[PDB]
């Protein structure tokens, strides 16, 4: 039983870089890849722990998900997630959603109570909010 | 871009990917990481993968490309991680990573960039991180 | 859903695909026709493909991508991955549809396990062929 | 080896028992013509891409099939059209989808793949993108 993650790759330069900053970094992934391994030890589905995972990278402000998403040319947000299950070979995908604080949330919802694999905005948003998602304001992601 | 692949103790795979796209995205642009097998694959019987990078990406299917090597091409994950992310994709000039678990619990993480923000480990052990390069 | 897939005299290979969807369909959505690797896939290498089916297999199962990948990686012929892919895992999986694939070497095939698939194929200087029903 | 062109007009439940010959010759005779137009285009030594452009936009146009004119409804009582294209010489592809504004997608699509450093345009986006590029808006009621 195994777990790994990721927040990016990208041109990381050792330059313009503090040991200190590094250990943010190294203490997040760290926290939510042990917070991965004790829910599989405990017998958590690969689902719930791939879901979870993602969740608290989103949560993570260091990481370009969720709160500390990137923002557009127009200085929006637009987040995308996505969750496939190896078992059912089902997969849910949300594109360009602004108000809901979780995407991969609504990847799942998608996943499991939808005919339908990808959903966009405004319909993605709306199908999530019909099942009880809560609504928020982008500004949240800043 | 994040990521998350995991093998459970009933020998399950799953795989997810949460992004806010590229830096200065030109609004309604999908990128690969919304996209089944670009994104994002998992398959019980094959592996899992989760990949960060998207036009390549996309046009590249890296994500069920590692399965389909593995899979049809009788490739190892490490064999198929090789190919894909340090020969195809630098070939046709796209620059990430992912993460990939199969179903016997093998694990990879490669990526062609300076760096990738990554940690793994087996349950009951202790986790390894990583930025650079080894 | 409507396709096409072509090989021209220069040996290049070519595929697209345009639906306006499931009827009734959810606003919003996304069947596996946009999707590179699910409605259409093309590669000089290996194939050019154009499904129609029901999309959430369809996308699950990169149907266009998976016939490229079975020819170019599992060495199997075009007939021998059509069959693979439209009588076999589509089937498994709930999807029923076909999909026109030419390969490199200008072999053509239009598999599907419906009852019928709308279809038309013929080389340049040739006849067509067009078909409805099963046969 | 030798130029060719497949196409399709979508594939399902067809009954021979709700169908004439006549209704029957109507698919027929419009198939055979796009498959002609394609077949002519290959002989004359036309590129594997513009044949397979020409051949979906055919297939939009002919209302007897769901993509562009004759495009189904979605349960909103409009229209949501997707379509790809992808050229096996340059791998390069282009794709809409949700568009309704467009006569063309598969048009739209190419235009994305040859006029854009993206790969897929969803909606307003894609229809900005398109009109941009001097393609024509139009009222989804023309699909009807
Ligand atoms: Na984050
Ligand atoms: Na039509």
């Amino acid at each position: 039983a195994v777990i790994a993650i990721h927040g990016g790759a990208g041109a990381i330069s050792r330059a313009q870089m503090s040991l200190q900053q590094e250990l943010r970094y190294i203490e997040a992934l760290s926290a939510i890849v042990e917070t991965g391994q004790k829910m599989l030890e405990a017998g958590e589905s690969a689902l719930d722990v791939v879901t979870e995972a993602v969740r608290l990278l989103e949560e993570c402000p260091l990481f370009n998900a969720g709160i500390g998403a990137v923002f557009t040319r127009d200085e929006t947000h637009e987040l995308d997630a996505c969750v496939m299950d190896g078992n059912t070979l089902k997969a849910g995908a949300v594109a360009g959603v602004s108000h809901l604080r979780n995407p991969v949330l609504a990847a799942r919802l998608v996943m499991e109570q939808s005919p339908h694999v990808m959903m966009i905005g405004e319909g993605a948003e709306n199908f999530a909010f019909a099942r009880g998602m809560e609504r928020v304001s982008p500004e949240i992601f800043s | 871009t994040v990521g998350a692949v995991a093998l459970d103790l009933d020998g399950n795979l799953a795989a997810a990917t949460s992004t806010g796209g590229m830096t200065n995205k030109l609004p309604h642009t999908v990128g690969p990481q919304p996209l089944v097998g670009a994104g994002c694959y998992a398959n019980n019987a094959s592996v899992a993968v989760s990949c960060t990078g998207g036009e390549v990406f996309i046009r590249a299917l890296a994500a069920y490309d590692i399965a389909a090597l593995m899979d049809y091409g009788g490739l190892s994950l490490a064999e198929a991680c090789e190919r894909v992310v340090m020969e195809k994709l630098p070939a046709l000039g796209g620059s990430g990573g992912l993460i990939a678990i199969d179903h016997e619990g093998n694990v990879a993480l490669p990526f062609n960039t300076e760096g990738m923000y990554r940690a793994w480990g087996y349950a009951g052990d202790t986790p390894t991180t990583g930025i650079y390069r080894e």
